[PDB]
């Protein structure tokens, strides 16, 4: 059920002195990668990277291949000509960014279309929610946005994004839909680690679970130590999984007194753990 | 330019076993731009097997990498993770710690 | 599916 994504990372990066910029592109849904284009390959060319792909024929890796060198060419050209206008006379590696794509909800309205751009690790320009107008960041971007007007970008992109993308998503949801659809419960445990005469450090791990939103917590007796516990980031098991774990200094002593709480898509209700000693 | 400097973790995909097959991660993420070096280290050593992710990147435009390697723990090898960026004065070496 | 900026702007 629930929301669902497709997304398109695009990255264009100028490398003075070696030619052509380098020209990145990779699609998500959810939260698994499943196309690329880098331009760096020998034979450039639009390709897979989840199996479940493989049933595409190659109508659709032509047309994704020829439309990819298309956009290589067009950052190119936007590369070249933004350094001719913010000045940039010394030069350098300078970076375009494009992320477009869409948000559905669990009835499969369209929650949030995106067609959105930065430079240099800035926002530049940005299709706004109603898929008509755009946020400009400087006076570049505004001439650019002119252009764009003038062209209707807006209401191309408008019926890609409520249609094409909307419908590419569902598709691929179902090549997909034995490793997309299914939700891997984490795998919770706690471990202990000694740091003082006074305090010790627990910490909970969550493993092997997707998708990658997940929420662990900290309590003592039903009191919320959310803001006193260290939490990294979630992060990529590599096996098209994912882990995170939270920790938190406690007197010695004192261990069986604190309980991690885990909520998940794949928890009926939260998990709660305790050091097992 | 922005520049970010990157958040780095290094971890096994598995709970590490002693003389059990595994994979060494190192997770970048959080940087830009995106020109980066990283390397996976055995005892101080560059490991030549490395592989890693499709450069993509966050709502923030920051970008990510997973570099992995399949590796066995042991007891006595030190693995570790060896990234240089633009925002650094000298390459950061990450120490793999079982326990994080 | 992807689709191209093809011939547009700055």
């Amino acid at each position: 059920m629930g929301p669902h994504s497709l997304r398109y990372f695009v990255t264009a990066v100028s490398r003075p002195g070696l030619g052509e910029p380098r020209f990145i592109a990779v699609g998500y849904v959810d939260d698994t990668q499943f196309v690329r284009f880098d331009s760096d390959a020998d034979n450039p060319r639009f390709e897979p990277r989840a199996p479940w792909m493989e049933q595409e024929g190659p109508e659709y890796w032509e047309e994704q291949t020829q439309r990819a060198k298309s956009d290589e060419q067009w950052f190119r050209v936007s590369l070249r000509t933004a350094q001719r206008y913010y000045n940039q006379s010394k030069g350098g590696s300078h970076t375009f960014q494009r992320m477009f794509g869409c948000d559905v909800g669990s009835d499969w309205r369209l929650l949030r279309g995106y067609h959105q751009f930065a430079y240099d690790g800035r926002d530049y320009i940005a299709l706004n929610e109603d898929l008509k107008t755009w946020t400009a960041a400087d006076t570049a971007a505004l001439i650019t946005r002119r252009k764009w007007e003038q062209a209707g970008d807006a209401e191309y992109y408008r019926a890609y994004l409520e249609g094409e993308c909307v419908e590419w998503l569902r598709r691929y949801l179902e090549l997909g839909n034995e490793t997309l659809l299914r939700t891997d419960s984490p795998k919770a445990h706690v471990t202990y680690h000694p740091r003082s005469q006074v305090d010790v450090t627990l910490r909970c791990w969550a493993l092997g679970f997707y998708p990658a939103d997940i929420t662990l917590t900290w309590q003592l007796n039903g009191e919320d130590l959310t803001q006193d516990m260290e939490l990294v980031e979630t992060r990529p098991a590599g096996d098209g999984t994912f882990q995170k774990w939270a920790a938190v200094v406690v007197p010695l002593g004192k261990e069986q007194n604190y309980t991690c709480h885990v909520h998940h898509k794949g928890l009926p209700e939260p998990l709660t753990l305790r050091w097992k000693p | 330019m922005i520049q970010r400097t990157p958040k780095i973790q290094v971890y096994s995909r598995h709970p590490a076993e002693n003389g059990k097959s595994n994979f060494l991660n190192c997770y970048v993420s959080g940087f830009h731009p995106s020109d980066i070096e990283v390397d996976l280290l055995k005892n101080g050593e560059r490991i030549e097997k490395v592989e890693h992710s499709d450069l993509s990147f966050s709502k923030d435009w920051s970008f990510y990498l997973l570099y992995y390697t399949e590796f066995t723990p042991t007891e006595k090898d030190e693995y570790a993770c060896r990234v240089n960026h633009v925002t650094l004065s000298q390459p950061k070496i990450v120490k793999w710690d079982r326990d994080m | 599916l992807y689709l191209v900026c093809g011939e547009r702007g700055f």
